[PDB]
């Protein structure tokens, strides 16, 4: 999790309650006796709305886009509209603390110290209902049927649209713990109800639920947050806290929580309440925190007048071995995905998952406080039962995590440390410069390889067993991505100029360059198949040929068989390589054995037949045999067997065989000249007489007239 | 999307039907009467013509099948609800309930059949489970209900009032917001709903977030919204008292039944509001609709009848190479599933595609034109599904016409030309033209400033043959260009709007199937004093056509439920069939039954591929059957064509004439056939020539059995060896005995090892290569498997020297094992490459030991160099 600070405009007074236009374009703050209509885009402002006399304690929008209220201390709730005007100004007896609309019916509900009013838009008066203590938070249920009132008393009233008290929630600690913020979990079917939108005159005043799945998240001022269902039953157990809560909210789809509060910082908990980092450390207390709708953008208001508009960026955490792709989901779960059977498995970790490192029959997950090492135990190729093997418990600081059978490798600045599953620091290599990339390249079970790339430019292969780096190359610029050929003979290096370099690892020699690359993955199955992905374009070379570039969003993560595994916003995707194009590339250069090697990866039957013909004419009969076997033509196979049984006996001439092949396809004229050139026109004469094309056989009577 | 009436079942004693509900799971048609008549009908002509008069006094008004649980339901005007269950092939009368206040206006089962909502005219609402009627009974207000409908998740429950207000409810009686009605803006008089149908996503959605709900009012205006919209495809229809609404089973065509003033009509719309036709049902007044389960038939009530209307939907299918491509949607995934069913090997290759506007095939290629997240894509595909080249284009690819050399995907006002092959790979020269651009012979590149001018005469269809391009406009003014280098040649100004256009091989004649069913032939290159003319032919209900790829005159069309083959405008006895012409070539027509395939998209049977033969080939075959080859040869001589001649030759070879057959094989330049006939002539044995010829047609199993029966294991082994059936060779070598049996055995094992090794299936190639004696491939198979103990055994098994020991040693060096690498090198010749590794792998002490062993200790410094 990482948060960037888009703007930090600061107002003159202390922030009270912030509200977003549901479009997500203007955020009408609270600041003194005025309301500020900012622009989320830049940070600019429009005007401090002036209708109010006194300090504002709350604001809301309509989940529609037009009406938006603003409670205040002048004991009045002006219902401002879009285009920045104000329309009703119904009043109370007291300061209105929080005013929130209904998410379905737009029935505004504005509470104060003694009584909360309701006002449906069609209603000609405001219905006032008495309350026990000072009401401090309102939160309508997603379906708009219940409005729950936390209070300084420390008791959560829950009431219906009429106002009858259905049920009341008790927070232990009593008045010493005044609920100061609540929020109903906004993930429901109604969440998209409003995704398809398109003279201030007063108002007169007037004076089952067990099957329902909702959760009211309550942040006390007794240093706790809990999660209560609608029926009053608690879920889990109170979550202790060091800061005194002052804000609790949710993201767009209700998959996180913001909290924050007394201490000058806004956290980000999961729905379950586990900490997951920090948006930022503020300058004064945070009174409000609301994520932008349908966005990653959150906004923090404080007791300085400072308004910050952050963007959370969630860093992708993943690992891959061959066909297994374990990645982090919801920031506390790890999904291990088979790339062939596509049989996903989830592993729950309950804390932030920082790094995910995988290897054959190993799965390491770095939690903030410990490292879990998981093992596949059954000997099945598709086995997906990860069982817990070890728990190396220690606060680790490490840039890169790589797991090997019977070891773990932590890259931390220039030190490469090798720890065993038990924990002991078996070995450490003091690499001479910044380690940028590190990658396991197989080997024996315990004594394995590591391919370590430095910013120095060096490239090192390190064996886990022997404490001596084995250098490979010394190309210039830093090595942002590495990879090694299927046979561990050719290396592919991408160096902070998007320039895929491919090296022959045993002769320290270049082979070719490509000018756009962020990620390189050699084929696991066929040696001569590269695949980079630079600048939005996939590119698939084959040896030293031109590339075949498509378009693509993402970057390459693996390359198995015929499948480019591309990653784009947590979504793995398999791009099917066209093998026919490299096959034809190989055929034009008269490389038949390679052409077949590529064709085996899966091509059509017409391509198979084309390769078979071109093998025949090129006189590579073994490739022709395998091709025609894979098309199953008994005619051509029996021809090739006849030619082979001829060559087994004394038969060497290459123009007779090519003439036979041309004749047997049906040229009938190039075959003629080929027969002529060899010392057999008699064969041409037999051909033309068999086709009874006697006009032509007139001028293939080279022998004469010896009967 | 063509459609016509089929049949008219009738109901005795001229009662007036008021409600029809076609059950989707079981093809039961339950029709309400006007005097207590409640009948259940079924087809295949009726099978279960039934009379469930059990109960139901008075009239009968509403009827709903329960798709799950197959429980019928019915209501009288006497408030008498009934449920019917199928016991021993008949319908009986149970769960009788009666509330004695008012009349059941409407009923609805849940999306999952577990709950039923009934609304009464006086406003009272009762919702019951399958068993106990009274889950939640509410009496609402001074209102009069008329409809009720559940959402996809059975959560909202949107009533429909008498005055024309829809009220959204909660799955209880929690009145939420009234729906915002957008379809009516200028209306003034009283409005009743008369039709609501929420399409629960049960075969998936035509578009990932397409409209589902459908509200029409009886004045004639409809709105197809998703959930509760505020903008939504607004429709105007002229139907005086639009009386019905019915989604398709795929939620893809909306059938709207009413009647204009003018008389009965059933208009159609796609979910986005595009019109598709008009049915003109006879009779007095329609009263209700009902689609079949398979979406092919729509059954609609008129007076005392049930008129049935057939529908040909717009399947997205194709035929490229030997592959039937056909795309369908499925509830679990949100993207179209496209199946490249390779018929020849009976293999399936399922892909998933997002947009999928259309599929076009020509030759061995297939453009799946889609919508992307460069906004639209044309996925040019193999016959096995692998996308060769996604080309991003800007214009909306509504109409795609594929020639071998070029593709053309054209929107309503422009068309885009891209050359995807050379008569042989990509040589792309993309261009864009407006329709009214009048380009000259040749020229700009990729100018996308022409797709935005907008016109009054949209493109309705396009086609292109190998030479010319014909763009049809909705005013019939087809425009003809020279394809390789686009240039406007001629305009023709036909009569009617074109729906499908095709050209014969010579590209002189053009067939138009208009938006209705009408088919004509047009002649492009024939000068009347004008330039083109109609050609004095016209059929009625055409819904597919396909010219021959070889003969200009031959033509094929599917009219109604029959196929006609035309040879220059002279039809032939109509074959009876309901399939789509895949191919027309060599006097033979290959067609497929899409309707049966798409009822079971997962498992397409080969029984659904049908081959027909046009008259001439049928006469040749039948005459060869009846009279002997000697006479039929003269007959086929009368009228030459290579297909016929090859038929004659194969008939003779079957009879083993070997004299007629050779003459045929010369009449089709076929040197292969002549050479096979000669070889057959060498054989001096019958039952040997018979084996050769049953091998000629590819019946390899029959040939092998014949070879075994005549006690020739040798030739069966040989035949299975010529092909690749190495498993068969192993099985045959399991029994009997031959001249060189180990040789074949070992060869077969090695060959199976190669068979697996090319597919990257080691641990299977390794099982072989060992029963066989292979060394070169075996080490590679071990290496790619990371079975280094196995490499070590192999390296300690090979003889003292070998060609493979240095290779194994190289492998050990790369993987990093030093001991084993040294012992390998020592086993082979070089010790200097046994010490260069030890220094390279840093076990310096052992390097010193070796150097001392073989006396070339020139490595003095190096250790001190590494002492560092």
């Amino acid at each position: 999790m990482r948060a960037v600070l888009t703007w930090r405009d600061k107002a003159e007074h202390c922030i009270n309650d912030i509200a977003f236009k549901p479009d997500g374009t203007q955020l009408i703050l609270a600041a003194g006796s005025r309301l500020l209509v900012y622009d989320t885009s830049d940070g600019t402002l429009l005007q401090p709305l002036k209708g109010h006399k006194d300090t504002v304690y709350c604001v809301a929008y309509a989940k529609d886009g037009k009406r938006f209220a603003s409670g205040s201390a002048d004991k009045s709730v002006i219902i401002w509209t879009s285009k920045l005007e104000g329309i009703l100004k119904y009043t109370h007896n007291d300061a209105i603390q929080c005013v929130s609309y209904n998410p379905i019916t737009h029935q505004l509900a504005s509470c104060s110290s003694s009584d909360f009013g309701l006002w449906s838009p069609e209603q000609k008066s405001v219905s006032k209902h008495k309350s026990s203590s000072k009401i401090i938070c309102c939160s309508w249920t997603n379906d708009g049927q219940y409005l729950a009132l936390g209070m300084f008393n420390g008791i959560i009233s829950i009431r219906n649209k009429n106002g009858e008290e259905k049920v009341k929630i008790e927070r232990p600690g009593g008045s010493l713990s005044p609920i100061w913020s609540i929020c109903w979990n906004p993930s429901s079917r109604w969440e998209s109800f409003w995704m398809n939108r398109e003279i201030q005159e007063i108002p007169s005043t007037l004076k089952n639920l067990e099957e329902r799945n909702d959760i009211l998240a309550v942040a006390d001022w007794g240093q706790k947050v809990s999660f209560y269902q609608l029926s009053g039953k608690q879920i889990g157990k109170d979550r202790a806290l060091n800061f005194d809560p002052c804000c609790i909210s949710y993201f767009t789809k209700g998959e996180y929580i913001l909290l924050g509060g007394s201490d000058k910082q806004v956290s980000l908990f999961t729905k379950d309440g586990v900490r997951l980092g920090t948006v930022g450390e503020q300058n004064s207390w945070v009174w409000t925190c609301q994520a932008k709708p349908d966005s990653n953008y959150v906004v923090v208001g404080c007791q300085d007048g400072t308004i910050s508009f952050y963007q959370l960026i969630f860093s992708t955490v993943h690992g891959l071995y061959k066909d297994r792709y374990a990645y982090r989901d919801s920031m506390t779960d790890v999904i291990v995905q088979h790339l062939i059977t596509e049989q996903k498995v989830r592993i729950k970790c309950k804390e932030l998952v920082k790094k995910i490192a995988i290897y054959r029959n190993r799965l390491a997950i770095q939690l903030p406080e410990k490292i879990l090492i998981y093992e596949l135990y059954s000997e099945d190729l598709s086995d997906m039962h990860y069982r817990v093997k070890e728990k190396i418990i220690k606060k680790f600081e490490c840039n890169l995590l790589v797991v090997c059978a019977n070891h773990i490798i932590l890259c931390q600045e220039k030190r490469l440390q090798c720890l065993s599953f038990s924990g002991v620091k078996e070995r450490e290599w003091q690499m001479e410069s910044l380690i940028r990339y590190i990658k396991v390249i197989g080997g024996p079970p315990g004594r394995e390889g590591l391919l370590v790339g430095l910013k120095n430019g060096q490239i090192l292969k390190i064996f886990v067993d022997n404490l001596f780096a084995i250098v490979l190359l010394k190309q210039a610029t830093a090595v942002r991505c590495l990879d090694m050929s299927a046979s561990r003979k050719k290396l592919a290096v991408v160096d902070e100029n998007d320039t895929c370099l491919v090296y022959d690892i045993d002769t320290k020699e270049l082979l070719f360059q490509e000018p756009n690359a962020n990620s390189v993955a050699w084929n696991t199955q066929c040696e001569d198949m590269l695949c980079f992905s630079g600048g939005g374009y996939l590119n698939i070379k084959a040896s030293t040929f031109p590339v075949h570039r498509q378009k693509l969003q993402g970057f390459v993560v693996g390359y198995n068989g015929s499948k480019i595994f591309c990653l784009h916003v947590f979504s793995i995707s398999a791009v099917e390589v066209p093998q026919s194009a490299p096959m034809y590339q190989y055929l034009d250069r008269k490389l038949f054995k390679e052409a077949y090697q590529i064709a085996c990866l899966g091509v059509t039957d017409t391509d198979w037949r084309e390769l078979a013909m071109e093998a025949l004419e090129g006189l590579d009969f073994e490739t022709a045999k395998k091709a025609f076997i894979r098309v199953q033509d008994l005619r051509y196979l029996e021809l090739i067997s006849s030619i082979e049984e001829r060559k087994k006996r004394g038969e060497t001439n290459n123009d007779l065989f090519l003439a036979d092949v041309f004749s047997y396809q049906g040229k009938f004229h190039e075959a003629a000249k080929l027969y002529k050139r060899s010392g057999h026109e008699n064969l041409a004469l037999e051909m033309y007489t068999d086709l009874c094309m006697f006009e032509y056989a007139k001028d293939f009577l080279g022998s004469g007239d010896p009967k | 999307m063509f459609f016509y009436l089929s049949k008219k079942i009738s109901i005795p004693n001229n009662v007036k039907l008021q409600c029809v509900s076609w059950n989707k799971e079981q093809g039961f048609i339950a029709c309400g009467g006007e005097d207590g008549l409640l009948k259940v009908l079924k087809l295949e002509s009726n099978l279960s013509m039934n009379q469930t008069l059990e109960g139901h006094s008075g009239s009968v008004q509403v009827v709903t099948w329960n798709e799950q649980y197959q429980k019928l339901t019915t209501s009288d005007e006497n408030g008498l609800i009934i449920v019917w269950m199928l016991y021993k092939g008949s319908w009986i009368e149970e769960m009788i309930n009666n509330r004695n206040k008012s009349v059941v206006r409407s009923m609805s089962w849940n999306a999952d059949g577990q709950k039923i909502c009934i609304v009464y005219e006086d406003g009272a609402v009762i919702v019951g489970s399958v068993d106990g009627n009274r889950i939640w009974g509410k009496d609402l207000k001074g209102i009069q209900l008329s409809h009720v409908t559940w959402s996809a998740d059975s959560k909202v429950l949107l009533f429909g009032m008498a005055n024309g207000e829809i009220h959204i409810y909660d799955n209880q009686g929690n009145f939420m917001i009234k729906m915002k009605l957008s379809c009516l803006v200028n209306v003034t008089g009283a409005i009743s709903i008369a039709g609501i149908h929420w399409y629960h996503g049960t075969e998936g959605y035509v578009e990932p977030d397409c409209p589902c709900l459908a509200v029409c009012f009886d004045n004639g205006r409809c709105q197809i919204m998703r959930h509760e919209n505020d903008q939504n495809p607004v429709l105007i229809d002229t139907g005086m008292y639009v009386v019905g609404i019915q989604w398709n089973h795929m939620g893809s065509v909306l059938a709207v039944a009413g009647f204009q003033k003018a008389v009965n009509i059933v208009q159609f719309y796609t979910p986005f509001g595009e019109h598709l036709g008009t049915l003109k049902v006879p009779g007095k007044e329609i009263s209700a609709l009902s689609w079949e389960g398979g979406g092919l038939k729509i059954a609609l009530a008129v007076d005392s009848f049930i008129y049935f209307a057939n529908i040909r939907p717009n399947y997205k299918w194709g035929y490229c190479s030997n592959t039937v491509v056909y795309a369908y949607t499925r509830p679990d995934r949100p993207e179209y599933c496209v199946v490249f069913w390779d018929t020849k090997n009976n293999e399936k290759y399922v892909k998933y595609v997002k947009g999928l506007i259309s599929i076009t095939t020509c030759g061995d290629f297939c453009i799946l034109a889609t919508k992307a997240d460069a906004t639209f894509v044309l996925v040019l595909c193999n016959s096995i599904g692998t996308p060769l080249d996604p080309k991003y284009i800007d214009i909306v690819p509504l109409f795609v016409a594929m020639t071998k050399t070029h593709v053309i995907a054209a929107s309503k006002e422009a068309f885009y030309t891209w050359q995807y092959r050379v008569a042989s790979r990509k040589e792309g020269r993309e261009r864009i033209y407006h329709v009214d651009d009048t380009p000259s012979g040749s020229m700009g590149v990729l100018d996308y400033s022409k797709t935005i001018q907008g016109t009054r005469d949209p493109i309705c269809a396009i086609t292109a043959s190998d030479k010319i391009l014909i763009v049809g406009r909705e005013s019939g003014t087809i425009q003809r260009y020279s394809l390789p280098n686009v240039g406007l040649i001629q305009k023709y100004s036909l009569n009617c709007r074109a729906y499908q256009l095709s050209l014969n091989c010579n590209s002189s004649r053009l067939a138009i199937i208009d938006i209705s069913g009408v088919l004509t032939f047009f002649d492009l290159d024939a000068r009347v004093t004008v330039v083109g003319e109609l050609l004095k032919l016209e059929r009625r209900d055409v819904w597919d056509m396909k010219w021959a790829k070889d003969n200009p005159d031959l033509f094929a069309m599917m009219e109604k439920t029959r196929m006609y083959v035309f040879r220059n405008l002279d039809p032939e006895e109509p074959i009876q069939t309901s399939g789509y012409i895949c191919n027309f070539e060599d006097l033979e027509i290959k067609s497929v039954l899409l309707d049966e395939i798409l009822k079971d998209p997962e498992h397409p049977n080969k029984d659904y591929l049908i081959n027909f033969e046009i008259r001439s080939l049928r006469d040749s075959r039948a005459l060869i059957e009846k009279v002997g080859i000697k006479d039929a040869s003269q007959f086929i001589e009368d009228n030459p064509h290579p297909r016929l001649w090859r038929l004659l030759a194969e008939a003779a070879l079957q009879k083993l004439d070997l004299y007629t057959a050779e003459q045929a094989f010369v009449r089709c330049k076929d040197y292969q056939g002549i050479k096979f006939v000669k070889r057959l002539g060498k054989l001096l044995s019958e039952s040997m020539k018979q084996a050769e010829v049953v091998g000629y047609f590819g019946r390899f199993e029959e040939a092998e059995r014949t070879y075994l029966e005549m006690d020739r294991r040798d030739l069966a082994i040989g035949l299975r060896l010529k092909l690749g059936d190495w498993f068969r060779v192993l099985q045959l070598l399991k029994t009997g005995s031959g001249d060189a049996d180990d040789s074949l055995l070992e060869q077969a094992n090695n060959a199976i090892g190669d068979y697996f090794a090319d597919r990257q299936k080691w641990l299977n190639a390794v099982q072989y290569y060992v029963q066989g004696r292979n060394q070169e491939r075996l080490a590679e198979c071990y290496y790619m498997l990371e079975d280094y103990e196995g490499l070590e055994n192999l390296a300690i098994s090979l003889p003292e020297n070998h060609k493979l020991l240095p290779e194994i040693a190289q492998m050990f060096v790369r993987v990093g094992m030093c001991e084993q690498a040294v012992t390998a090198f020592l086993k082979c010749s070089q010790p200097k490459a046994a010490v260069d590794t030890c220094v390279h792998l840093n076990q310096w002490n052992k390097a010193v030991e070796l150097a001392k062993n073989h006396s070339m200790k020139e490595i003095g410094s190096l250790l001190a160099r590494y002492a560092s």
